[PDB]
């Protein structure tokens, strides 16, 4: 649960 | 610019390996432990069988670089490919790490690690990166969840499924869109998708950090949605209880903004087998001076890194 969405 | 990769990958037999137990399953597949028996070599070599269940081709054809980059690549400090199987489900089969990943060990063995260790750990960390430089290599994924534990005094770096080769121009790679690991990216890698040997000692710094907070969360409980901005206020991971400033000086130098601050990997391998002579005088843990850390026919049974090819 620690890979994120880059915006 | 660069030199021929004369790398050797390694096909082998599904009737060359035996497969003991499992170690994990998930959806991407199941990891075996096993035996690999090369055909008539009279040797046994405990191996991790990592090979997947439903594949899309877009699965398959990049298992496949992870599988190409840690052919390439020779080192003490990395985990090395055994080879290759092509099954109906493709194997991939590497060295076997009993002890399992670092981050769980020093969650587990909280109680029971030195700073001899830990001291230890870095610089082994330290020179397996030290070598992906030197090949022109950026891991981006470098974190204690991907540090793996063959002994408690050995180490080696894992997880190359986003690591990418630099041309011989090459300072920077620029990236595309995903999810990505925040919390252990540089603020140029999260900002401008920019990433280099540099970004790396960004990560190198986090993983430490980890180490010294026995298995701690890195921002924990802070949302990753602006990590970035705090990291632009200047506030950085606070100083493990453990650490003398020397240790934590050393941290916050791979978190300066000015990559070319930041200090190179071969420079940490000295500062950290400096300190690693003198393990008490940089971290204080209670119980020191006291600690200590130390399946299956065993008779033909030869470890990886004593089999060569």
């Amino acid at each position: 649960t620690h890979y994120y969405l880059l915006p | 610019g660069e030199a021929p990769n004369q790398a050797l990958l390694r096909i082998l037999k599904e009737t060359e390996f035996k497969k003991i137990k499992v170690l994990g399953s998930g959806a991407f597949g199941t990891v075996y432990k096993g035996l690999w028996i090369p055909e008539g070599e009279k040797v046994k070599i405990p191996v991790a069988i990592k090979e997947l269940r439903a594949t899309s081709p877009k699965a398959n054809k990049e298992i496949l670089d992870e599988a190409y980059v840690m052919a390439s690549v020779d080192n003490p400090h990395v985990c090395r490919l055994l080879g290759i199987c092509l099954t109906s489900t493709v194997q991939l089969i590497t060295q076997l790490m009993p002890f399992g990943c670092l981050l769980d060990y020093v969650r587990e063995h909280k109680d029971n690690i030195g700073s001899q260790y830990l001291l230890n750990w870095c610089v082994q960390i330290a020179k397996g990166m030290n070598y992906l430089e030197d090949r022109r290599l950026v891991h981006r994924d470098l974190a204690a969840r991907n540090v793996l534990v063959k002994t408690p005094q050995h180490v080696k770096i894992t997880d190359f499924g986003r690591a990418k080769l630099l041309g011989a121009e090459e300072k920077e790679y620029h990236a595309e869109g995903g999810k990505v690991p925040i919390k252990w990216m540089a603020l140029e890698s999260i900002l401008h998708r920019i990433y280099t040997h540099q970004s790396d000692v960004w990560s190198y710094g986090v993983t430490v950090w980890e180490l010294m907070t026995f298995g701690s969360k890195p921002y924990d409980g802070i949302p990753a949605s602006e990590i970035s901005s705090i990291l632009e206020k200047g506030e950085r991971l606070p100083q493990p209880p453990i650490c003398t400033i020397d240790v934590y000086m050393i941290m916050v130098k791979c978190w300066m903004i000015d990559a070319d601050s930041r200090p190179k990997f071969r420079e940490l391998i000295i500062e950290f087998s400096k300190m690693a002579r003198d393990p008490q005088r940089y971290l204080v843990i209670q119980g020191d001076e006291r600690m200590h850390l130390p399946d299956e026919d065993m008779d033909d049974v030869v470890d990886a890194d004593e089999y060569l090819i």
